[PDB]
């Protein structure tokens, strides 16, 4: 399609991973074990797939609370456009499918 | 009888100060049967007391590349985990180092692959202790793994059932497996495997195999009646 | 009986169909620092007391009554911690709406929004409720605005209410006192006096806070300000 | 002890959680089943009417492809999703294959969703069972059951959830080749069947009639009432 | 897939939108056409501020003290300078004091370096924060310089050539914006000086 | 039970969810919602529960949030829960509306959300959408329906019927005085008032102390109209009329 | 001096004091709740046989249950749970399909196993409700294999598992030899399912499904078994 | 969290109690006291302080190795005061976050906005059931273009705040009480003044009359705005000078 | 005990005091409750009855033929050993068998030497439960104690079983203990048990009933590191058989041995759990 496609797809992976290896290179392997054991315990807070869902959490852990982009602001997936089944999304991410 | 909080999870500690899951995988290690391990100069040997004739074949000596082999006492799923781990450490050393992988290296790798469950909730020890036999540049190796994370390295061992006999035996007889022959090593390895027997059984080439590795030879495991030419030599219970 | 089961578990229904966790995040909110919303002709006022009355605090550090746009703000009773994580998301929701709508959020939106946190974090488990309440008053549509989010995310509109402590005892001394014509010069006043039947000290631009919504939009009174009401009343 | 988890085992070997959610089917409302000569027929009562409710909204009789029908008799909102999610699976084999689905084939999915669903104890396996009757490509007629547990199973005479055993038993004896030849007669059987199930006759009975040729197309309860007469002219004669 | 959808840039027109692309020039036929701001803009420093030039007007809003002109697309210099003036007023709504013009370019830079110039931002940002008369060259491929005066778009050249002969290190104020103003009026379109003080 | 009651994912013996069966008992304590169908329309009579002096009133209506131009719903239970549900009723009419442009038939509409709510008793950790919901609708399969919904997403449609407060209750007065057929929606809203006079004992139903909302059809529009303060005070003062009129007669 | 009530039997990841896994030997006793089915490896084949236990003559007899076909020369006969069999079932067959579609060969019955067994040995969060009993005739030639809860599985001649697995292995120990012809295994499996089974056998409450080196996996038909069962 | 809550109401955070607490934030706020030091802050015209008490028990371990004084950045310091291990780990995770927003804007983070951070990093402990807080008192110092000296605490439950005068750990309220009396009389204290007031704060509640190396007094200066600990020559001139004055 | 993240999870019980609040319940005394929980009563007894009447037996084995010794083993191997020593000589005609389900479990059958009916066995190689074991009592020994009848109890232990101060593993693979009533007046011959150390279920049912109506009881207990049918075990219940308890109903060790020969060779199908 684009270029900027996959470097938006994977934007917060490849950033999160850079501040891992940061932080592993200066502070230790602790820094990023610990960060990631929050991050993963508060990602296993949110609604069913096919409620959208605010994680207050996450976004805070993260500092993206007094920060906005265009994956906020464009594509609205609040007022998603096309959900499937409540029961086959949950199956999905269970990993059922 | 207060251990009763603190035994039925692998990540709770007692008062006591004991994590209680390890130790009883450390007794699942004696629900399998009573493999022997054994080494010279040349060769290293393993022995397996193999509990139908029909049914459950039972195949308590497994090889993991040629250089490299197991004998394997206790929870089985776990015996199969650890040897499949094994063999894709050997493949990777030989596709890329393009040598075999050392037999310290490989029991370490294997140390720690069975330390993550201990230290980890949702997971449980791997329930089983292995004998893990091959030859290096180095020479013949033995080493003994415990259903618990930490691994010995041995010139001679037993683990199972009734096993304190063969280890008696390989105490008695320590010195002399240094210096020995492929068949002599194994006949002193099957002498600690019918120590282990009762008086009213024996080996009679039906509870036997034999995984032996070692200079030139690779780990081959003898079985059914490849175990009788071993077996021919040894005498007398007495 | 104890039923204490399901008084722990914030995902379970009682045996009558009681949703405890909820109503002891209320209890937080129902152990929290007097504040009074007074929806006045003029703009509303959040006169509220300060959790600290002491020789050693910073003026400019802490607020209890924030700004989210110009001209919405809001004020809280129960948990500090959580009012802070719930009004750092609140400014980003009226951000986010003003690059979708370009209108600045109604108060009404806002408050929606804020309670939709809050309704997940009674939904889930593994979570608990925040414990505070949110009077998140301001101005639109030439109108005042006065609601008031829970822990559970259940909102309502005012004309005037209390939370916190002797906070019923606020709402029965602002039901003799607020009238519907009340203008906002005489309605800090008001919430002054519900504060004054809610205090236990003596009353000062230290030990209380207040902070107002207008025509303008919102802000927070100055101590000259706030004792300057104390004198007038 | 072990019915406080979906996911575990007894010393005596059950599943007490699965069977629970089968006791959930057994409190349901008595679905009959019939696999005739080119026909199949799905009685199966209306329970309760509450004056001023509309019956489309409450139907226990769905239909799920031209050629494959079936009568739920367990929890309503369980079966709802059961019932749409065949519907998806028909449609994914129908496009897929370019075949008119199998019966079997959709007995199997509805099985293997709920063994799905049989298989953690964070979800609880649909406390549903369904009578999935129809025909094939060529036209055979066909009567299934499945279950909670997440088996299916083939049938040619049925009698499930409220009174099962009761309507199954008086199949035992009236399922016959004399009562199959014409699609009058196994009309009449699941009807009179249901004469056993609830006291009502031609007033709480909701009766599909697929055909090798036609599909589901509920009967009215005027054309059920003729049937009811019918065997009633029939015990005048007896 | 059966996963939760989210928000950003979606590119599923992409390749069929190119297929549009190719048979319309192929033919000679037109598809819409994106909307620039085609400015010449402008950036000073003096003594004790900043102003911005532009011809119409470029001059954006960041926050109270920083404004931010716009040369390249119009569609992207307002987005990007409206979006990044939300982020400055969160970052200032919890900080207390209002942000800063370092805070404005790194941001608007890391935001153009994101999306690799394929928006059209190419911006003189220019503030008076608590540290002093801040100006910048944001460019739209995530690139900047902390420039005393920069000039981009249309007869940047004239207006830097004006600017560079006729600059002072410390200018007063009204000497600032003159040079601006003559600045643009040598690229061009009212003059459009946005002073900072 | 005292087990079996717990995740909402547990059988009990019998086979019940003791967990969904207490979400029932929480609509059981909520605003009595009395839905009555109608031949003109399909009406949406209420309890204004919350009617405080210094409570305000910013909104359209209370308890009675519309769905698209030919659908809306009332709630009785769980408030923060039926709000988020409210939300989702809108978004899932809006979709079907956004790829086949027709508005929902309202079979489908209930349907939807009932699923939802059926994933939030199959998946434990979750808990049951605590919410009843009564559906005035109108579509071109089926005229004017009322529906309502439960917390396990069983699901039904009615001539008359009520959730929340007293609502068995108001239910035994509907299947008294309703007449399938003859019922104008005219003689539902006199039925409606009746009903809930008769099933909550409220002075003479305090005109801010209940709300209607007639979802009816004029020239080939569905129109989704709040009934006035006037206008319940209309229909409640004639109803007490006829009560003083029938203790003469009697 | 006192009793304690401590629990290692609800959880499959508790050990015993004496290390024991309980679940899985609850799921052993799931196994023994199932259905009795004897497989025999012949130098001419192996035979599958297993019983149908049909309850009514309501329920079809027409339709196969209890054994199944994965490619050519091997399949398998389940017994302890027909729901959690099938998922194993689908590995085997997908994967053998799979080695078809890589190396144009049919996999080893070891082989099928071992990719039988990445699928089991994985708790599905509980030990597999499911006995299956892989009877192939493969490139290396005829195997009998036996699949338990714990996810592994071990080479066989002669097993009997299920309702009475040492009910009817003990009549194998008695009757297999290892000179056992395909015919002899077919007839012996069915004979001694007759002298297990509570009800008569007829070819209706029995699946046998046979492979020989010459004639890969098929079905017994009515006719096959009813002429196998005459003579047995 | 992965084995789960804790039935009953001080068992685990994500359970309120009857009467509407979280109790493992008050036994983490009891793991502040468990600490087994006092901090005291003080904060002036135109220095903040942070001083606390010394302890190293065991002869062996090297006196130099042991401090409660880090800094986060050059400009800005803590003094902490709980438990050690988990003190550290606060101490990192504001080098972390100090880092990460002067590496968002490029210009470095406040106090108070470093002190917000980790009190809003430790509300997200409190409200999961898998995480728990850091029960730990960091007690932030530094200048400010603005706002000058800013004497801050952060909180294991996670609320922050700005003072004139903090004290924290074992006798926390005693020195509260000492300094809301001494800050009632201020006289605009500059570095010496600050520094006087803080160690002898120290000095009186737990009633050790100090050596240099039974105190540690970390400060910052309008002057040094470079946050810097005193030597054992410094330390000992002012409890010195406290002697003689 | 957690089946989503942050499940309110509650710990296992020493005393079963919530169980003992179930027990107050009934299912709150209602009629399907309490009758399906009877149904389960009829389904958790046992039911002493013998196939030469091919009846039922009612009230007593040894005070309704008479009880001189009876020889009671509890386990595989205890049962193993009565069939190896004991029984390689007699007739020992059956005279009844505790017919019992618990979820557990199988054979509890009694006998008695045709030349001494005096003497008297039971072979439990089944488990009964906690609620049965009063039940047994109140089968075989039924009412009326005698104190005139050596109630020989044979018990098969884990090694792990038992309490020490060196690891269960430390423990000599086999070994057995003893424990012994205040009337019994001959050896311990093991070791009797330590003080930490306690019995439970059947054998301490059997050897309680004894000492509360003083009758001669000895409960053998055979702490092996196998649970399992085993040369090693049954040969250390060899020591009971040189104790007046068990001199004159064993018989010619070399034909007993032999026969338990055949015990270890009857073999299992054992499960592949282990290797």
């Amino acid at each position: 399609s684009h270029p900027l496609e996959l470097s938006e797809k994977n934007f917060q992976l490849n950033q999160d991973k850079m501040n891992f290896s940061t932080l592993r290179n200066i502070q230790g392997l602790f820094a990023p074990l610990k960060l990631q054991m929050e991050f993963k315990a508060v990602q296993q807070v949110q609604r069913l797939p096919f409620l959208s869902s605010s994680n207050l959490s996450l976004d805070v852990l993260r500092g993206n609370d007094e920060t906005i982009g265009f994956e906020d602001i464009l594509n609205d997936p609040s007022q998603s456009e096309v959900m499937g089944e409540p029961h086959l999304m949950v199956e999905y991410k269970l990993g059922l499918l | 009888m207060f251990r009763n909080q603190y035994d039925n999870d692998v990540t709770v500690w007692s008062p006591q100060g004991r994590i209680h899951q390890i130790e009883y995988a450390m007794e699942a290690v004696k629900q399998g049967s009573a493999t022997v391990g054994l080494k010279s100069k040349t060769h290293a040997v393993l022995v397996a007391l193999k509990r139908s004739e029909l049914a459950a074949h039972q195949k308590k000596i497994l090889h993991v590349d040629n250089h490299i082999g197991i004998s394997i006492a206790g929870l089985t799923a776990d015996a199969r985990l650890l040897c499949n781990f094994m063999r894709q450490e050997c493949l990777d050393s030989r596709f890329v180092f393009d040598r075999p992988l050392p037999v310290s290296r490989l029991v370490s790798l294997i140390g720690s692959k069975t330390q993550i469950p201990t230290q980890r909730y949702g997971r449980r020890p791997y329930g089983v202790g292995l004998l893990i036999a091959g030859y290096d540049d180095m020479g013949p190796h033995i080493f003994q793994t415990c259903p618990s994370a930490n691994y010995f390295d041995c010139r001679a061992m037993s683990i199972g059932a009734r096993s304190q006999s063969a280890r008696t035996y390989l105490e008695r007889h320590m010195s002399e497996f240094m210096e020995c022959n492929l068949n002599e090593l194994v006949k002193h390895g099957l002498r600690a495997l019918r120590e282990t027997l009762p008086a009213e059984q024996d080996l009679t080439t039906k509870n036997v195999s034999i995984g032996i590795v070692g200079k030139d030879l690779e780990f081959t495991i003898y079985d059914d009646d490849d175990v009788s030419p071993f077996l021919e030599g040894l005498e007398e219970r007495p | 009986m104890a039923e204490r089961g399901y008084s722990f578990s914030l995902t379970t229904f009682s045996p009558s169909g009681k949703l405890v966790q909820i109503e002891y995040a209320l209890a937080a909110v129902a152990g929290g620092a007097p504040s009074v919303g007074i929806k006045a002709a003029n703009g509303v006022v959040l006169a509220t007391e300060k959790k600290q009355k002491s020789i050693l605090y910073d003026e400019r550090s802490v607020h209890k009554v924030e700004p989210i746009t110009k001209h919405i703000g809001l004020v809280y009773s129960g948990m500090g911690p959580d009012y802070r994580v719930l009004v750092h998301r609140a400014r980003k929701l009226a951000q986010q709406y003003y690059l979708v709508y370009q209108e600045p959020i109604p108060t009404a939106q806002l408050v929606q929004r804020v309670a939709s946190v809050m309704q997940e974090y009674t939904q889930s488990g593994g979570v608990r409720p925040f414990g505070v309440s949110l009077l998140i008053c301001g101005w639109n549509e030439g109108r005042p605005y006065l609601f008031q989010s829970d822990p559970s995310g259940a909102y309502f509109a005012w004309k005037a209410t209390a939370m916190g402590k002797n906070y019923v005892n606020g709402k029965t001394f602002l039901e003799k006192r607020y009238n519907e014509d009340l203008e906002l010069e005489d309605a800090i006043h008001t919430a002054i006096l519900t504060l004054k039947e809610s205090f236990e000290g003596q009353m000062t631009e230290d030990n209380i806070e207040v902070g107002i919504c207008n025509e303008a939009g919102f802000r927070r009174l100055t101590p000259t300000e706030v004792k300057d009401y104390l004198a007038a009343i | 002890s072990y019915d406080r988890a979906i996911t575990v085992f007894s010393p005596d070997g059950h599943l007490f959680q699965v069977e629970y959610a089968q006791e959930a089917v057994k409190k349901g409302s008595t679905a009959v089943g019939v696999r005739g000569r080119d026909i199949v027929v799905l009685g199966v009562e209306k329970k309760s009417v509450a004056k001023l409710q509309d019956e489309r909204t409450v139907r226990k009789i769905c239909a799920l492809d031209d050629n494959v029908c079936m009568a739920f008799a367990g929890l309503t909102a369980d079966a709802r999703i059961v019932i749409n999610r065949a519907r998806v699976e028909c449609q994914s084999h129908r496009l897929t294959v370019e075949d008119p689905v199998t019966v079997e084939y959709i007995t199997r999915y509805i099985a293997s969703l709920k063994q799905r669903y049989t298989q953690s104890n964070g979800r609880r396996p649909f406390g549903i069972s369904a009578l999935i009757v129809g025909f094939d490509f060529d036209g055979t007629p066909r009567l299934y059951q499945t279950d909670p547990s997440g088996t299916y199973h083939a049938w040619k005479a049925n009698a499930i959830g409220r009174g099962a055993k009761s309507v199954r038993e008086f199949l035992e004896k009236n399922y016959t080749d004399e009562a199959i030849e014409t699609d009058d007669l196994t009309i009449k059987l699941v009807i009179k069947a249901l004469l056993e199930v609830v006291q009502s006759g031609g007033k709480n009975i909701e009766l599909a009639v697929m055909r090798r040729d036609q599909s589901l197309k509920i009967l009215n309860p005027e054309e059920i009432e003729k049937y009811v007469a019918e065997i009633e002219k029939e015990k005048e004669e007896n | 897939v059966y996963a939760p959808p989210v928000g950003g840039f979606s590119f599923d027109n992409c390749r069929r939108n190119a297929v549009l692309e190719a048979d319309f020039a192929k033919r000679g036929y037109k598809l819409p056409k994106v909307r620039k701001t085609g400015t010449t803009i402008a950036g000073v420093v003096y003594k004790d501020g900043i102003v911005l030039g532009a011809d119409t007007s470029k001059i954006h809003f960041i926050s109270p003290n920083i404004y931010c002109c716009g040369a390249g697309t119009a569609a992207d210099t307002d987005m990007t300078t409206q979006l990044i003036s939300s982020n400055l007023e969160l970052h200032s709504l919890s900080t207390g004091r209002l942000p800063r013009v370092v805070t404005a370019n790194r941001m608007l830079k890391q935001m153009l370096f994101r999306y690799q110039g394929y928006i059209g931002a190419a911006l003189v940002l220019g503030g008076v924060d608590v540290t002093g008369p801040h100006l910048y060259s944001i460019y739209p491929h995530g690139s900047t310089d902390k420039l005393p005066y920069v000039t981009m778009g249309s007869g940047s050249l004239a207006a830097m050539a004006v600017f560079e002969d006729k600059f002072r290190p410390d200018m007063e104020e009204e000497e600032a914006k003159n040079l601006v103003s003559e600045a643009i009026a040598a690229g061009i379109s009212n003059i459009d000086l946005c002073v900072i003080s | 039970s005292r087990r079996y009651d717990s995740r909402t994912t547990i059988f009990s013996p019998e086979g019940r969810l003791y967990q969904v069966e207490y979400a029932m008992e929480a609509i059981g304590h909520a605003g009595t919602c009395l839905g009555i169908l109608a031949n003109d329309g399909v009406l949406l009579a209420a309890e204004r529960r919350n009617i405080h002096k210094l409570l305000d009133e910013v909104f359209f209506s209370e308890k009675i949030y519309k769905l698209n131009e030919d659908m809306a719903c009332s709630v009785a239970g769980i408030t923060s829960d039926a709000n988020v549900l409210t939300n989702e009723l809108r978004l899932i009419a809006q979709r079907y509306l956004l790829q086949y442009q027709e508005p929902i038939p309202c079979e489908q509409l209930v349907t939807a959300l009932c699923d939802i709510k059926q994933a939030y008793t199959q998946f434990g950790g979750k808990r049951p959408f605590g919410v009843s919901l009564l559906y005035i609708g109108w579509d071109k399969h089926y005229g004017f329906q009322l529906y309502q919904s439960d917390p396990s997403g069983n699901y039904g449609g009615w001539k008359a019927t009520c959730i929340g407060n007293n609502s068995a209750a108001a239910v035994s007065m509907l299947k008294q005085d309703y007449k399938e057929g003859e019922m104008t929606l005219k003689s539902a809203l006199a039925l409606a008032i009746k009903v809930l006079n008769k099933t909550m004992d409220v002075s003479k139903l305090s005109a801010e102390k209940v709300e209607i909302a007639t979802l009816t059809r004029e020239n080939g529009k569905t129109v989704i109209r709040v009934l006035k303060q006037k206008e319940v005070e209309q229909l409640i003062k004639k109803h007490e009329e006829e009560e003083a009129k029938a203790e003469r007669e009697k | 001096m006192f009793l304690t009530r401590s629990e290692y039997d609800r959880g499959v990841n508790t050990f015993s004091p004496e290390g024991r896994l309980f679940q899985v030997e609850y799921a052993i006793e799931a196994i023994k709740l199932g259905s009795t089915a004897i497989g025999i490896q012949t130098s001419e084949g192996v035979c599958l046989a297993v019983e149908k236990r049909i309850t009514s003559p309501l329920m079809e007899p027409s339709s196969i249950e209890k054994i199944v076909e994965i490619d050519a020369h091997i399949g398998c006969a389940m017994s302890g749970l027909i729901a959690d069999a099938k998922t194993l079932i689908d590995k085997a067959r997908v994967e053998t399909q799979n080695h078809w579609f890589t190396y144009n060969e049919t996999m080893t019955v070891e082989s099928v196993t071992q990719a039988v067994s990445n699928l089991a040995l994985q708790f599905m969060s509980r030990p597999f409700g499911v006995a299956l009993l892989f009877g192939g005739v493969d490139e290396k030639g005829p195997q009998l294999f036996h699949m338990d809860p714990s996810g592994t599985f071990v080479q066989c001649d002669a097993r009997a598992i299920g309702s009475a697995s040492e009910g009817a292995q003990s009549s194998l120990q008695e009757v297999y030899h290892k000179s056992m012809t395909l015919k002899e295994a077919i007839k012996s499996s069915l004979i001694i399912l007759k002298q297990v089974m509570e009800e008569k056998l007829n070819a209706t409450n029995i699946e046998l499904a046979t492979v020989q080196p010459g004639q890969n996996f098929h079905m017994f038909t009515k006719e096959e078994l009813e002429e196998v069962i005459k003579d047995i | 969290m992965s084995r789960g809550s804790s039935a009953g109401f001080d068992r685990h955070i994500t359970i309120f109690s009857p009467e509407g607490r979280l109790y493992q934030v008050e036994y983490a706020f009891k793991a502040i006291n468990q600490g087994g030091l006092t901090s005291v802050a003080v904060r002036g015209k135109d220095c903040a302080v942070i001083v606390t008490q010394k302890k190293v028990p065991d002869k062996l371990l090297d006196s130099s190795t042991v401090t409660h004084l880090f800094k986060i950045t050059e400009n800005i310091g803590c003094v902490m005061t709980g438990m050690t291990a988990d003190s550290r780990s606060q101490v990192q995770r504001a080098r972390y976050e100090a880092a990460n927003w002067k590496y968002k804007y490029g210009y470095e983070i406040p106090v108070d906005m470093l002190c917000k951070r980790i009190a809003d990093i430790s509300q997200v402990y409190t409200q999961n059931a898998e995480m728990r807080p850091l029960g730990c008192c960091m007690i932030l110092i530094g200048i400010d273009e603005e706002q000058g000296p800013q004497v801050y605490k952060c909180d294991p439950a996670g609320y922050y705040c700005g003072f004139k005068a903090t004290a924290a750990g074992v006798k926390q309220t005693e020195s509260t009480s000492f300094l809301e009396k001494k800050v009632k009389k201020k006289f605009d204290w500059t570095f010496e003044q600050t520094v006087e007031t803080a160690i002898t704060c120290l000095s009186t509640v737990l009633s050790i009359d100090f050596k240099p190396s039974e105190i540690e007094v970390g400060v910052v200066t309008v002057e040094n705005p470079k946050f810097r600990i005193l030597t054992e020559a410094e330390i000992d001139a002012h409890l010195v000078a406290l002697a003689e004055r | 005990a957690a089946t989503f993240f942050g499940e309110v999870v509650k710990a296992p019980c020493r005393a079963g005091t919530e169980d003992e609040e179930e027990e107050e319940e009934g299912r709150r005394e209602t009629p399907e409750d309490r009758e399906v929980r009877l149904q389960l009563a009829r389904k958790r007894e046992v039911r002493l009855l013998r196939r030469q009447t091919k009846t039922s037996l009612e009230v007593s084995l040894l005070e309704k033929y008479p009880c001189s010794k009876f020889i009671i083993a509890i386990g595989n191997n205890a049962v193993a050993f009565l069939s190896s020593f004991v029984m390689n000589s007699g007739v020992w005609e059956e005279v009844g068998c505790a017919k019992l389900w618990n979820e557990w479990c199988a054979f509890c059958v009694f006998y008695h030497l045709k030349s001494n009916p005096s003497v008297f066995l039971c072979q439990c190689s089944c488990y009964v439960a906690e609620d049965q074991q009063y039940q047994w009592l109140e089968k075989v020994f039924g009412s009326c104690p005698r104190k005139n009848m050596q109630i020989t109890i044979l018990t098969c232990r884990h090694v792990t079983d038992y309490k020490t101060s060196e690891s269960t593993g430390s423990l000599p693979s086999p070994f057995l203990r003893a424990l012994k009533t205040q009337n019994f007046k001959d050896s311990a011959c093991c070791p009797l048990l330590e003080q930490p150390n306690i019995v439970h279920d059947l054998p301490a049912a059997v050897l309680s009933y004894c000492q509360v109506w003083k009758i001669p009881a000895i409960l053998y207990l055979c702490y092996t590191d196998v649970m399992k049918l085993d040369l090693i075990t049954v040969e250390a219940f060899k020591p009971i058989l040189s104790t007046r308890s068990l001199k004159g109903l064993v018989k010619n060790i070399p034909q007993s041995t032999e026969i338990l020969k055949k015990l270890m060779t009857t073999n299992e199908i054992q499960s592949n759990i282990y290797t």
